[PDB]
């Protein structure tokens, strides 16, 4: 660009003009190309800037998600994170999250606990769910009934606090024996 | 590579006029003509260039034969059939090889397409030719490059363009140039292979923005479209009283510099013809305004100090001077915006047997401020006498401009008269000769409101201007509204119809069909707009009626609004994109579809619990 | 915390030069100098919308509450859209619009009014007479209000699954037991103190929204990105009126005053000066929006672990021990209630 | 881990002219330059 | 820096010169001055994001 | 002198670099050469 | 508008120095002089 210029070529403006004026076309150049080459570093600075951002974020991604499970939902990837592989790109990473997610789920019943004798009996951890007439005890994630024991289930309550109670027996392993 | 470039070109689709031949029209040339003509051996030998092709302005003749041309730039008289009968001021002679080729394969089935481009920048003639063998369509359509023959410098005014014709016993195609922007597909060889107008179409224009031949699929921001005043009104003082510049001028005792004669001028029209007429000018050097566009200003009070003076001193007055004169006697401001006057006089300030009447000033306690009369007879000190009278170490203040009819040029009574004018925010009492035009409101109208000059839409206000208040403005510093000065009413000031034009297409390799956005403007502007042809872009996107969507985010042209919803493929803004989508195919408009509606069944006691999973990996980039 | 600011289109011909086609054409003599500030103009719209999406669009699937609304004695009508309002807004959501104003709304189309503007035209139509448009963002205050209806019936009426896969039912009440089980506490406390945290609860929500009504300004953050973007752009349009050191600052007397190879001088001067004016203004808005787009990530970051979740993370989502959290949407950004 | 850098507060009227009352007039020409510079130092130091 | 201009302090050039073209070499300085403190206040608003 | 550095003034155009044998398909009305941001690229030799 | 301006005014809280009548001295004039009188 001229920039308002005789010419955009200093070995042309400086072989054909002498400086008295001529300077005055240079200085107008000086005051062009430096202006510009000004604007090109302080878009690299906001550009650099902002890869420093997502390289930060991609640090944090990769000790997280790679070396350990993050907790964290939908940091790595979508879906309960399980582990994640990096692989290396052009001026860049990329990540291969590996995710649990659920599938197939049916309606069954629920309740926050089960009154056996006067005394409620919440879940250790996991869900009460009933087929529909035999109540269960399964996990959160994944469906696995299991019989209702006194391992399987923590008591404390006086079957009188509690909304939403059914009333179901527990079993014990040790009046059997 | 894809160069672009800023030049005259012929425009794509533009109307060439298609002629015959069994008388010779004279056509106008203006910013080059682009010239075509299919013959079968030879019918046509040159052309010939000019102005009023007479033996009074110099002109050109284009004539070939079959061994050379006859390139020369000369002063025919006519012919009016041996070519030209004056070669009186005719030099400047060229001969080169022919401009004609023809070819044939034992045949006459090449009608030798012969395409001429010619123009006239700053001189330098340059012709462009390429001869096609010719094909089934006399002026058809594929890409043909035009290669330069031939750069002289002529240096004539071309305004008028003819053609010369052969003998014997469905050609001419011609058309004009006008500067438009050019991209050029740049062949591997170094050829051109396909070009594209910035002007044609909405897609060809953005392809002019994203430099390139391939417009994927998305929107692109690119130019902006303004409403073009159809008229131009003009509103200046009801008065016609023209300026007594005469008597300025007309007068015969102009004072001298130690006292400046200061003359107002106030309401009149200040037409600077009759300044030229009572004026043998030597010296018009003009600073705040160009002399020239002298007529077309208001200005709020004019001022002529008016004085006699040498000749040297003529050029001493300026703004930032000095010397004995320009310290002392009369200084001018530095920002000084207006004309100084010299203009010899030895018939009114001379007489044989001498005249000294004339007065100057050497000898000042201080510099003088600028705009200052320092009319005081007080004997300079020297020394520390407080001595008042003549002689040694007591001079007298001023001293003679002494004047006979015999001098040098730099010592002859120069007549300077210097006009002082006030240009800032002011009611105007000074104008040019204008004819005050109507009043049109509610259209965009270039306006010069009493030398403020502008384009906009008018109308009534019901604002509370004071009697004294004359402009408006807001907390930006921007003329808001201007009081009619005939009319004595309130108009306020609009810009003329800005926005932002985008273009919405899918990927040119899928189809060439676009869709126009013109943003945060009411379609009924520029409905009427397009239809009153005064919309700044050249691209007028078809309008079949279903193809007209008010946005929020402006309004859409050549897309039908689909009230089903999608997911969005291409953003337009406010919740609205556009998708090419089947019918065969076409474009459509439509609301965001943000996803499936769904519905949870939460109940009491209802719970979901997967009885199954699955591993998904997902990437990350 | 901000999620976007207002897309600005600044254009150069019009800022620069009015309509002056000697003025455009000396412009055309610094070259694309300024096709980079369309550019960038069009960049930050772009990564303004993104920052929308990708801190609101976080579910695919839009869900809906129960006709009924009973979660165990919580009381949420402050959160859920009003059927009867015609915005479809939640009571805390009508306040948030209610208590910022916006200087441009930009989707208002107020070309046609200026000239009815009888005043004084205001900011918008002096912005509108030398080329300075504001863009409407893509995503509408409507639909971002369906964005955060559907994360919020996600959260109560599905937990937290429906942030990884299908959306499962799970009752209120259980929910709260499981959110109260990630932070070490047994699940029964709840089942016997469950009417005393619904009252709790539901004192809070009330006290939150008065707590946001009688303050002066708890919006701080939203109103002064607001106040940032229009005063950036009245300290552009207030450059026009500068004469940079020429004869004077106005574009259309100059050139009707001076004849063309005299007045190059003094339009080169007003280049100089406005097109150093706008790259101030263009890096300014880079800055911000790089400092928008930080904030947003970070919103964005927040909704995923908070919403969609239990975050163990302390004093990341509000102070205290996380439970939830209800997003609502903000003019120009979100508001979370953890 | 940084969490500051040192506030600075720089002047225009001074830093260009040196109590110079000619070169404040040419300065006042350039329009609302220097507010906006004031403002931005004054926001980064509150930032901080 | 001079910046061009005939020397770099301003109480120099105003004594050594008369307003009218002064206030050239002055515009100068300005113009040098006021983009150098341009490029430091972008830098440190760059620092300080 | 090819394969060196050298001034070169090629019928006006003066600069500095490298000149040596290029295989181009230069039409014969061309003169210069280029690239896409316009840097002075080909040469055609005025006397060869 | 909150319009702001620089040009000569009138001080606030500043000095006025009132007459009487019953001699007409002369006043300075410097930068304009404000003039008020309720008669
Ligand atoms: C309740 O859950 C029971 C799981 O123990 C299911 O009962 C099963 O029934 C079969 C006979 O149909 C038995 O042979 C088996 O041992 C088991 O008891 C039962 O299907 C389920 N109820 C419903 C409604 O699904
Ligand atoms: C669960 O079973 C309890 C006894 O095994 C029931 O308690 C009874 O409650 C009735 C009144 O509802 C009393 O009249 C009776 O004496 C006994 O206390 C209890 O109601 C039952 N609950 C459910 C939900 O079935
Ligand atoms: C400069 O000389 C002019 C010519 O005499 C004066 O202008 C005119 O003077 C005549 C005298 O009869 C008036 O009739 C006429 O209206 C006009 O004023 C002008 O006054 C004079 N100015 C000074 C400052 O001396
Ligand atoms: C859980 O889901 C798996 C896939 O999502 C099922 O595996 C499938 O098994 C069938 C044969 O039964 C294959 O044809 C198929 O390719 C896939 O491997 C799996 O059966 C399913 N389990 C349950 C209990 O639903
Ligand atoms: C849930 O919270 C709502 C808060 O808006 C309750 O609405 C209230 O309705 C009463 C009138 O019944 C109003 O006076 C009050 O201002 C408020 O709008 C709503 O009743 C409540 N519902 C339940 C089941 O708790
Ligand atoms: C549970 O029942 C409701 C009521 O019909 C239904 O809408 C929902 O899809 C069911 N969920 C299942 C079967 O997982
Ligand atoms: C064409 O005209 C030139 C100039 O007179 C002449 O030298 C040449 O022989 C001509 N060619 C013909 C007549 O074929
Ligand atoms: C021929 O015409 C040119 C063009 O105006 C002119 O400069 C030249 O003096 C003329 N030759 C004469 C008059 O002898
Ligand atoms: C005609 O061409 C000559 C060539 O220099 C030029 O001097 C003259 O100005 C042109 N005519 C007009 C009206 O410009
Ligand atoms: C003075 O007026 C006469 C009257 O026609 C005119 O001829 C003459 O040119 C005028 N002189 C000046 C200096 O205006
Ligand atoms: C302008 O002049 C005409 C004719 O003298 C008169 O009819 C009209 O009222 C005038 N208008 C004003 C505003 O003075
Ligand atoms: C824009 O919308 C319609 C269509 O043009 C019409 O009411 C008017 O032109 C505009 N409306 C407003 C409120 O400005
Ligand atoms: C179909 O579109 C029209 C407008 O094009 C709209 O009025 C109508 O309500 C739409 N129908 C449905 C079912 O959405
Ligand atoms: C849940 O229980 C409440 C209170 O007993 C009742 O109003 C509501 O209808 C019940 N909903 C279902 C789905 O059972
Ligand atoms: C240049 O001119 C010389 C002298 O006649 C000749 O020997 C040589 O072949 C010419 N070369 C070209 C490229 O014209
Ligand atoms: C006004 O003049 C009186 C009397 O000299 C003096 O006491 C008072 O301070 C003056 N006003 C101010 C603001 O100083």
């Amino acid at each position: 660009s001229k920039f308002g210029a005789i010419s955009s070529v200093l070995n042309d403006i400086l072989s054909r003009l002498d400086p008295p004026e001529a300077e005055v076309q240079i200085d107008r150049l000086i005051t062009g190309r430096l202006q510009s080459l000004q604007t090109y570093v302080t878009q690299q600075l906001i550009r650099a800037a902002e890869i420093r951002a997502s390289a930060n974020l991609a640090a944090t991604k990769m000790s997280e998600c790679v070396l350990g499970q993050s907790k964290r939902v939908d940091f790595c990837g979508k879906g309960y994170h399980l582990m994640s592989f990096p692989q290396s790109a052009p001026h860049g990473v990329v990540f291969l999250h590996v995710t649990y997610v659920p599938a197939q789920e049916k309606n069954f019943t629920t309740a926050p606990a089960i009154c056996h004798d006067g005394k409620a009996h919440f879940p250790r951890e996991g869900v009460f769910v009933s087929n529909g007439t035999h109540w269960f005890v399964t996990q959160r994630n994944f469906y696995e009934p299991q019989i209702i024991t006194t391992d399987n289930t923590f008591v404390s309550g006086n079957c009188d606090v509690v909304i939403g109670i059914v009333n179901n027996t527990v079993y014990d392993p040790l009046q059997l024996e | 590579v894809l160069h672009l470039t800023q030049d005259l070109f012929l425009p794509f689709f533009s109307n060439v006029t298609w002629f015959h031949a069994i008388d010779n029209p004279v056509l106008p040339f203006n910013d080059g003509v682009y010239f075509a003509s299919t013959e079968k051996s030879n019918i046509i030998r040159g052309w010939i260039f000019g102005t009023t092709l007479d033996s009074k302005t110099q002109s050109l003749l284009i004539v070939n034969n079959a061994t050379n041309v006859f390139i020369k730039v000369c002063e025919f008289q006519f012919c009016n059939d041996g070519v030209y009968s004056s070669a009186n001021n005719c030099t400047f002679e060229y001969v080169s090889q022919p401009f004609l080729m023809d070819l044939e394969g034992k045949q006459g089935n090449f009608k030798n397409l012969r395409e001429f481009v010619f123009k006239n920048i700053d001189g330098y003639f340059k012709i462009y030719s390429k001869h096609t063998p010719i094909i089934g369509r006399d002026f058809p359509q594929g890409f043909s490059a035009l290669e330069p023959l031939v750069d002289l410098p002529i240096g004539i005014n071309i305004t008028r363009f003819q053609t010369l014709l052969a003998l014997n016993r469905a050609d001419y195609y011609v058309g004009y140039l006008q500067p438009r922007t050019f991209l050029l597909k740049y062949n591997e060889n170094g050829t051109i292979t396909d070009a594209v107008d910035c002007a044609l179409d909405p897609l060809s224009e953005t392809k002019c923005t994203l430099k390139s031949f391939t417009v994927e699929k998305g929107i692109y921001q690119t130019s902006n479209f303004r409403v073009q005043p159809t008229e131009s009104i003009v509103r200046f003082p009801n008065v016609t009283n023209l300026c007594p510049f005469h008597e300025v001028f007309n007068a015969t005792r102009f004072a001298s510099v130690y006292a400046w004669n200061r003359t107002r001028i106030s309401n009149c029209v200040a037409d600077y013809s009759v300044l030229y007429n009572f004026a043998p000018f030597f010296a018009f050097k003009c600073y705040g305004v160009s002399p020239t566009k002298l007529n077309d200003l208001c200005f709020t009070n004019v001022y002529a100090d008016s004085f006699v003076i040498k000749g040297n001193e003529v050029s001493q007055i300026a703004p930032g001077q000095t010397g004995n004169i320009a310290d002392y006697n009369y200084k001018l401001p530095d920002d000084f915006t207006g004309c100084v006057i010299a203009w010899n006089s030895n018939k009114l300030d001379s007489k044989h047997s001498g005249n000294y009447d004339y007065w100057y000033r050497l000898f000042r306690k201080s510099k003088l401020k600028p705009f200052e009369r320092d009319i005081s007879t007080e004997i300079y000190q020297a020394g520390n006498k407080p001595c008042k009278g003549k002689g040694p170490n007591c001079y007298f203040p001023l001293q003679s401009y002494g004047f006979r009819p015999t001098y040098g040029v730099g010592h002859q009574p120069y007549r300077v008269v210097v006009l002082s004018f006030e240009l800032l925010h002011a009611p105007a009492t000074v104008c040019g000769p204008k004819k005050s035009t109507n009043l049109v409101k509610n259209k965009c109208v270039n306006f010069n409101f009493n030398g403020l000059t502008g384009t906009g839409v008018l109308t009534k206000s019901n604002k509370k201007f004071l009697p004294f208040q004359q402009f408006g403005r807001d907390i930006v510093d921007t003329t808001d509204a201007v009081r009619d000065p005939q009319t004595l009413e309130i108009l306020d000031i609009t810009p003329c119809s800005f926005g932002g034009v985008s273009v919405i297409t899918p990927g040119t390799n899928t189809s060439n069909q676009v869709a126009v956005l013109y943003q945060g403007v009411n379609c009924t502007e520029v409905s009427v707009a397009i239809h009153a042809d005064q919309l700044t872009p050249t691209w007028r996107v078809y309008s079949t009626g279903s193809n007209v969507f008010q946005t929020r985010a402006g309004c859409l042209i050549g897309a039908e609004y689909v009230n089903n919803s999608y997911e969005c493929d291409i953003p337009i803004g406010a919740g609205i994109c556009a998708s090419y989508q089947t019918q065969s195919q076409s474009i459509i408009a439509y609301t965001m579809s943000l996803g499936a509606e769904n519905s949870v069944a939460y109940s009491n006691n209802s719970i979901a619990i997967p009885t199954n999973f699955t591993i998904s990996v997902t990437t990350e980039i | 915390l901000p999620v976007s600011m207002t897309k600005t289109s600044v254009d150069c011909t019009m800022y620069i030069c009015g309509d002056s086609t000697e003025c455009s054409n000396l412009l055309l003599q610094y070259g694309s100098f300024c096709t980079q500030l369309k550019r960038a103009l069009t960049g930050i719209a772009v990564e303004q919308d993104k920052n929308t999406q990708e801190v609101f669009a976080q579910v695919k699937q839009i869900y809906k509450t129960p006709p009924i609304k009973y979660f165990g004695g919580f009381n949420f009508s402050q959160i859920l859209p009003d059927p009867s309002k015609p915005s479809k807004r939640s009571p805390i959501e009508d306040l948030l619009f209610n208590k910022v104003t916006l200087a441009d709304a930009g989707f208002i189309k107020q070309y046609g009014d200026c000239l009815g503007d009888i005043a004084a035209r205001d900011l918008i139509c002096a912005q509108k007479f030398n080329g300075l448009t504001v863009l409407p963002p893509l995503l509408t205050d409507e639909m971002i209000a369906q964005y955060t209806s559907a994360l919020l019936a996600g959260t109560i009426t599905s937990g937290w699954t429906f942030g990884a896969g299908p959306a499962l039912q799970i009752p209120f009440p259980m929910q709260m037991a499981y959110r109260f089980n990630g932070i070490g506490v047994t699940q029964n406390v709840l089942y016997e103190n469950q009417k005393l945290i619904a009252n709790q609860f539901n004192s809070a929500i009330g006290k939150i929204q008065d707590s946001l009504f009688s303050t002066p300004s708890a919006l701080g953050k939203l109103q002064d990105v607001v106040n940032h973007n229009a005063q950036a752009l009245n300290t552009l349009v207030k450059q026009l009126s500068s004469k940079f050191g020429a004869i004077s600052s106005v574009l259309n007397d100059i050139l009707s005053r001076l004849d063309p190879p005299e007045a190059e001088v003094q339009i080169d001067r007003l280049i100089t000066g406005r097109l150093q004016s706008l790259q101030t203004y263009v890096t300014q808005q880079l800055i911000r929006a790089a400092e928008i787009r930080a904030s947003a990530n970070l919103a964005a970051t927040k909704m995923s672990e908070c919403v969609l979740g239990q975050s163990k993370r302390v004093d990341f989502c509000g102070k205290g021990y996380h439970l939830m959290s209800f997003p609502q949407s903000a003019p120009h950004g979100v508001v979370f209630l953890h």
